[PDB]
């Protein structure tokens, strides 16, 4: 279950990475895993749909 | 019908552009590009609307 994510700096994304983590050992007991994706902001609005 | 509505769409540009090429005897008609829209949006025309 990959959930996306879109943070201003490195440090959000790598806490994001880490919440997620606890999440998935909070719920260990069942057979679904949960996949961290993020992205950087980008000062262009339509480059930062397109990516 | 769909064609009527392309040719009056069409007639709408054109006469917007040639009333503010009459108007202030020129056309806001730059170039463009994908990205990098900076240092370019200096130039706000605000007449094409009016």
């Amino acid at each position: 279950v990959n959930i996306g994510a879109v943070l201003s700096t490195r440090k959000h994304e790598q806490m994001f990475r880490e919440a997620v983590n606890q999440a998935n050992k909070r719920h260990g007991s069942w057979k679904i895993q949960l996949n961290a994706t993020s992205v950087t902001h980008k000062p262009n609005a339509i480059q930062m749909a397109l990516s | 019908g769909l064609p009527a509505r392309v040719r009056d769409g069409i007639a709408i540009i054109t006469t917007a552009a040639s009333d503010m090429l009459s108007e202030h005897s020129f056309i806001p008609e730059p170039k463009s590009s994908c990205y990098n829209t900076h240092e370019k949006r200096i130039y706000q025309s605000n007449m094409l609307n009016r």
